[PDB]
């Protein structure tokens, strides 16, 4: 308190970070820590310094609490009835003072402290310079060399851990190497707020094929999708606005400029130019590069499509462990089956069957006359409601008699399409012990009615995983019911 | 350094550095003391010890 602390305080290049009465409080409870460490008792310490001149005063907290012993630690009402109790008893708040403290042979316990309390105003300012903009989104450097991580370093001091998945699968750094990775998991840590650096999803290209881009950010064409995966797929893309843009020439950059751009430090893999476009059948057939347009198939309801290219490039069209999955799975917009060319001709073998053969009795009609109709137009003789007379009932000869198959389930709805809910009717009734079980949603008794089993009984041997092959549960779901029903047997003492 | 100005311009420890070279007893010795002696001229006022 000599017109010299603030000085001290206001350095003010990295001692400003918090405020100059908070930067003061910040080394005076390390002070005042001290300080109680040279004090005979552990009485709990606030010591607060004046910004204005550095008044380093101290009100002491009292730290009271229920027990009834050590009156310095804890104070206490209940015992001090001679003192009318003016306060409960268990009062922690500031019921305390002390006056000064030199401490010269705790000189190196105070230079202790002041190194503790500057550690933390280093890891406060790394905090507020970096996990205030999420780390530092930008290309650096790293400067450790440690076993499957790297400090990666940043402005203002900054320096971000890579998680790890950061790097690629035979991706390694050195002293001196930079591992470039996106940052924006930044959490706390002491001396310096270690963020989490990782490149492990699309993120780390979808944007930095933007850059070298030609017509992305030239407001020329929009981005639809870039999907990066380590390893197994990366395709970038950027949508054409109906203006001949170059959708995957865009993508690469300059004839490959963006293609190794990707390649070094945001997975490994390198980043393919697929195209994209708003045209239903151009959707996935550019965007399945490097391959050759073969698959034009669309869903009605879902968006939902069928892989079918040439036998040379069945591993890049989609490609069987994902080689172009992620080629086809989001910079594409609709879901498609990696598969061989059987997918465009057996295809239409049994859906148009599984609809044909069902029906050959519930539309009034012999067997003669009905398949031919599916034979002629597959997936034709089933739901003519929806649909209107153009493409349900275009077909002359018995037009009348047409609409036979879509009227028949104006009444009859419990007639032929019964059998979807009705397998509870004499075998496979739902249980008290299984289906009914608690821990899972109102959706739980599909396997014990699908199934056969009267009861759990049959089951109660299995383990955890006895049924994770079923889609009817999960892994470890599948055994909950047969504990519950062993449990509710054992020790059934109490009702 | 920045923690010597926050140390020595606040708390007031001015010397303001440090150097040990306290006389060690000797390695390996057991003892007792029974006698201290201070010398001094008159040229430093002397302690409370002395």
């Amino acid at each position: 308190m000599n017109k010299e602390i603030l000085a001290v305080v206001e350095a003010v290049s990295n001692e400003k970070a918090l405020p100059r009465e908070k930067i003061f409080e910040a080394l005076e409870s390390a002070l005042a820590t001290a300080t109680k460490k040279k004090y005979e008792q552990e009485i709990d310490v606030r010591v607060q310094i004046d910004r204005k001149s550095g008044d380093f005063d101290t009100f002491r907290r009292w730290l009271v609490v229920d027990e009834v012993t050590q009156p310095t630690k804890e104070i206490t009402l209940e015992a001090a009835r001679y003192e009318d109790e003016s306060l409960n008893l268990g009062d922690y708040v500031e019921d305390q003072i002390e006056s000064v403290t030199f401490d010269r042979i705790t000189t190196q316990t105070a230079k202790q402290v002041i190194v503790q309390k500057v550690r933390e105003a280093e890891r406060a300012m790394v905090v507020d310079q970096f996990r205030e903009h999420e780390g530092e989104i930008i290309t650096g450097v790293v400067k450790k060399v440690n076993r499957d991580n790297i400090s990666l370093d940043l402005g203002n001091n900054a320096e971000a851990v890579i998680l790890r998945e950061d790097m690629l699968p035979r991706e390694n750094f050195r002293p001196g190497d930079r591992v470039r990775g996106v940052l924006y998991s930044v959490r706390p840590e002491a001396r310096g707020a270690q963020l989490f650096v990782t490149r492990s999803k699309p993120e780390m290209l979808i944007e930095l094929f933007r850059i070298e881009v030609p017509e992305i950010g030239e407001e020329v064409i929009e981005i639809k999708a870039a999907a990066r995966d380590p390893g197994s797929r990366a395709k970038i893309a950027v949508k054409t606005n109906d203006k001949r843009i170059d959708p995957v020439g865009a993508c690469v950059g300059m004839r490959g400029a963006r293609v190794q751009a990707v390649s070094t430090e945001l997975g490994g893999e390198r980043i393919d130019i697929v195209l994209w476009d708003d045209n239903p059948a151009q959707f996935v057939i550019n965007a399945m590069a490097p391959a050759d347009v073969a698959s034009i198939v669309v869903d009605e309801d879902k968006h939902t499509m069928d892989i079918a290219v040439e036998a040379g490039n069945l591993a890049q069209a989609i490609g069987r462990n994902g080689q172009n999955v992620r080629l086809a799975s989001q910079l594409s917009g609709w879901e498609l089956n990696v598969m061989t060319v059987d997918d465009l001709q057996a295809k239409h073998q049994a859906e148009a069957h599984a609809a044909i053969d069902t029906f050959t009795k519930y539309l009034d009609i012999d067997e003669d006359f009905a398949t031919v109709l599916v034979e002629e137009g597959f997936s034709t003789l089933e739901e003519l409601a929806y649909v209107p007379m153009k493409e349900l009932l275009e077909i002359e000869g018995l037009d009348e008699p047409t609409v036979e198959a879509l009227r028949e389930r104006a009444k009859n709805a419990l007639a032929t399409i019964a059998q979807a809910q009705e397998e509870s009717l004499g075998d496979n009734k739902p249980a008290d012990d299984l289906l009914n079980l608690e821990g899972v949603d109102r959706d739980l008794a599909f396997k014990l009615a699908a199934r056969g089993v009267c009861t759990l009984e049959d089951l109660a041997e299995q383990g955890i995983d006895d049924l994770a092959d079923i889609e009817g549960l999960t892994d470890e779901k599948a055994g909950a019911l047969i504990m519950a029903a062993r449990n509710i047997c054992w020790f059934g003492d109490e009702a | 350094t920045p923690e010597e100005k926050l140390l020595r311009a606040i708390f007031g420890e001015k010397a303001s550095d440090v150097k040990d070279s306290s006389l060690r007893v000797p390695n390996g010795v057991s003892g007792t003391v029974i006698d201290v002696q201070v010398f001094t001229r008159d040229g430093v006022e002397k302690d409370k010890r002395a």
